[PDB]
C-alpha cells in the first residue's frame, strides 16, 4: 500500500472550466497559452454565471484508504467588465452575487485605465469603500489587475495552490498536536543517537544549531546531563549550568555564550515533573 | 460572564505595539485606537464596555490582521518562520483572519513567481483574506475604511461572551482576557511539547508513537526514573514496547531509546 497523492499528481485531476464568451476578448488566449502548459484539464464550455470560470478537482480513477480528497468545485471566478462592476459599486452606496456552491471570486481587467478615460458615475474612493464593504459583508474579494497575464497569472496560482491542497490537509490534520520531518538512523550500537540528541536541543525555541551543539559537547548522553545537575548544589547553579558555554560569534568578533534562558529551560526541562510548566512564552 | 447591551458600547481598534510611521496617518482619519500588546497578529478590534471601574470589560470582534511588509515576508518564508506564523493565527479564536501586505519598495530579493504562489496558497488553503497595499499610509487608510464597516456592521447587535472552547454579523465573541492569555499559550512552549518533539528526531518515531510514550511519561523526569528503578539492563532495553501505540493500539525499539536514555557513556 503505497497511496500516493502529490501535488503533480492531483494536478491531473484539477480542471479549470473557463467559460466560452471569456474568448470574445482576443487577448483571452494567453490564458489558455498558460493553463495548458501547467498540466490541469481545460474546458472550454458555457458556465453557471457566464464570462466566468471555475476550478474543479475529482477523486483519482482507482479510488482507495483514507476518507477526504476534498473533491468538488471549491473555487470560482466571476470576471467582470469595469462599468459592470461600477455598478455595483454605485449599488453599494446605499450584489453581484448568485448563490453556487465554490467559493466566490471576482476580478476587473483594467480598472484604473477605465476610470481615466470616463472621469479623470463614481470615482476611486467609492470603489476603496465597495471593497471594504464587499470584504465585510461576504468575505469577497476583488482582484484589480491590468493585463490579461496578470489575470493568468493568478489564476495558474489558484490552480497550483489547488493542487498542493490535498497534501498540505494531511498534514495538518492527522498529525498529533505538538508538530507546527524525519529521524536520524540508529545503528545497533546506538551511534548516530549523539546527531539525534543534538537535534532534541535543537527542539528548543529559539536555538541556532550552532547553540546545540555548544550544549551535547559538553554534555553528550541525556544521563550524562543529568547527572550535571544533580551535583549541584543551589538551584541557581542548576539554571546557569550551561550559560557560560562559548558559541561562534557569527559576523561580529563580540564572542558569543549559550546563555541563561536556555540554560534554564532545559534545567527545567529534566527536573520537572509537571508536563504542562511553561519553558517560556514568546 | 458579560454582556455588551447596544444602547452604548464602543467599537475601537486596537493596534500592535510594534509599528515604530503608521501611528501619525492614523490619527487622520479620525479612527477611534488605542495601542496594546498583542500576542498573534497585529491588528484586532475590540467591544469596550462603555461605562463600566474605569476598567471595561471587553468582547474582542471575528477579525485578525498580520501585517507582513514584504521585504520581512521574505525574510520569515526563507527560514521557515511563515508556516508556524500563519498557524498561530489560524488557530487563535479569531476565525475571519485578514492577511495585509504592504509594498515598501522594489519588488526584486526573492522571484516574483514564487512570492505571488504563497500569497495566493495563503489565500486559498490557509484562508486569510489577502489586502495589498502600496505603501504605509494606503494600509493605514485600508484599516480606516475597515474600521467604519466594523461599527456600522455591528450598530444594535447585542453581545455577549464566549469560553474559550468555542453568514452572520458574529455576536457571542470571546472576551480580550480570554484572547491574549490564549494566544500566549498557543505559542507557549510546555515540556510535553518538547518531550514528544525531542522523541520523534529518532529514526522509527512516528506521532502516534511519540503521544503514547508522552502518555505513558508525561515528563522526562519520569522516563528517567522509570529507567532507573528496573534492576537488569534486559528490563530497560525492553521497557517501552508494551506502549499503547497508534490509533490502531516496537521491540526492538525500546532498546534504542534506553540507549539514548540510559546511557552514561558518550553517544556517538
Amino acid at each position: 500500500a503505497l497511496r500516493l497523492l502529490r501535488p503533480e499528481q492531483v494536478l491531473k485531476r484539477l480542471a479549470v472550466c473557463v467559460d466560452t464568451a471569456i474568448l470574445e476578448d482576443a487577448g483571452a488566449d494567453v490564458l489558455m497559452e498558460a493553463l495548458e502548459a501547467l498540466g490541469c484539464e481545460c474546458r472550454i464550455e458555457p458556465q453557471r454565471p457566464a464570462r466566468s470560470l471555475r476550478w474543479t478537482r475529482a477523486s483519482p480513477d482507482p479510488c482507495p484508504p483514507p476518507e477526504v480528497w476534498a473533491a468538488g468545485e471549491q473555487e470560482l471566478l466571476l470576471l467582470l467588465e469595469p462599468e459592470e462592476f461600477l455598478q455595483g459599486v454605485a449599488t453599494l452606496t446605499q450584489w453581484i452575487s448568485p448563490e453556487t456552491t465554490a467559493r466566490p471570486h471576482l476580478a476587473v481587467i483594467g480598472l484604473d485605465a477605465y476610470l481615466w478615460s470616463r472621469q479623470h458615475a463614481v470615482s476611486w474612493p467609492e470603489v476603496e469603500e465597495a471593497l471594504v464593504l464587499l470584504q465585510l459583508w461576504a468575505n469577497l474579494d476583488v482582484l484589480l489587475v491590468a493585463s490579461w497575464q496578470e489575470l493568468s497569472r493568478h489564476v495558474c496560482a489558484v490552480t497550483k495552490a489547488l493542487a498542493q491542497y490535498p497534501l498540505k490537509q494531511y498534514r495538518e490534520s492527522q498529525a498529533f498536536s505538538f508538530c507546527t520531518a524525519a529521524g536520524e538512523p540508529v545503528a545497533r550500537d546506538g551511534a548516530g543517537l549523539q546527531a539525534a540528541w543534538r537535534r532534541q536541543i535543537r527542539q528548543f525555541s529559539r536555538v541556532s544549531p550552532a547553540v546545540a551543539d555548544a550544549v551535547v559537547t559538553a554534555f553528550p548522553s541525556p544521563r550524562l546531563l543529568q547527572q550535571a545537575l544533580e551535583a549541584c548544589s543551589t538551584e541557581r547553579e542548576r539554571m546557569g549550568l550551561l550559560a557560560d558555554l562559548p558559541v561562534p560569534p557569527s559576523e561580529g568578533g563580540r564572542p558569543r555564550r549559550v546563555g541563561p534562558d536556555l540554560s534554564r529551560r532545559i534545567c527545567l526541562f529534566l527536573t520537572t515533573a509537571n508536563p504542562d510548566l511553561l519553558l517560556d512564552l514568546g | 460572564p458579560l454582556e455588551l447591551r447596544p444602547g452604548e458600547y464602543r467599537v475601537l481598534l486596537c493596534v500592535d505595539i510594534g509599528e515604530t510611521e503608521l501611528l501619525r496617518e492614523l490619527q487622520r482619519l479620525h479612527v477611534t485606537h488605542t495601542v496594546r500588546k498583542l500576542h498573534v497578529g497585529d491588528f484586532v478590534w475590540v467591544a469596550q464596555e462603555t461605562n463600566p471601574p474605569a476598567n471595561p470589560g471587553e468582547l474582542v470582534l471575528d477579525h485578525i490582521v498580520e501585517r507582513k511588509r514584504l521585504d520581512d515576508l521574505c525574510s520569515s518564508i526563507i527560514d521557515g518562520r511563515f508556516r508556524e506564523q500563519k498557524f498561530r493565527l489560524k488557530r487563535c479564536g479569531l476565525e475571519r483572519r485578514v492577511y495585509l501586505v504592504e509594498e515598501h519598495g522594489s519588488v526584486h530579493s526573492l522571484p516574483e513567481s514564487t512570492l505571488l504562489q504563497a500569497v495566493t496558497n495563503t489565500q486559498v488553503i490557509d484562508g486569510f483574506f489577502v489586502k495589498r497595499t502600496a505603501d504605509i499610509k494606503e494600509s493605514a487608510a485600508y484599516l480606516a475604511l475597515l474600521t467604519r464597516g466594523l461599527q456600522r456592521l455591528y450598530q444594535g447587535h447585542t453581545l455577549r461572551s464566549r469560553p474559550w472552547g468555542t453568514p452572520n454579523p458574529l455576536c457571542s465573541l470571546l472576551t480580550f482576557s480570554d484572547f491574549n492569555a490564549g494566544a500566549i499559550k498557543n505559542k507557549a512552549q510546555s515540556v510535553r511539547e518538547v518531550f514528544a518533539r525531542q522523541l520523534m528526531q529518532v529514526r522509527g518515531v512516528s506521532g502516534e508513537k511519540a503521544a503514547a510514550l508522552v502518555d505513558r511519561y508525561s515528563t522526562p523526569a519520569s522516563l528517567l526514573a522509570a529507567y532507573d528503578a528496573c534492576a537488569t539492563p534486559k528490563e530497560q532495553e525492553t521497557l517501552l514496547s508494551t506502549i499503547k501505540c497508534g490509533r490502531l493500539q516496537g521491540p526492538a525499539l525500546s532498546r534504542t531509546l534506553s540507549q539514548l536514555y540510559c546511557s552514561y557513556g558518550p553517544l556517538t
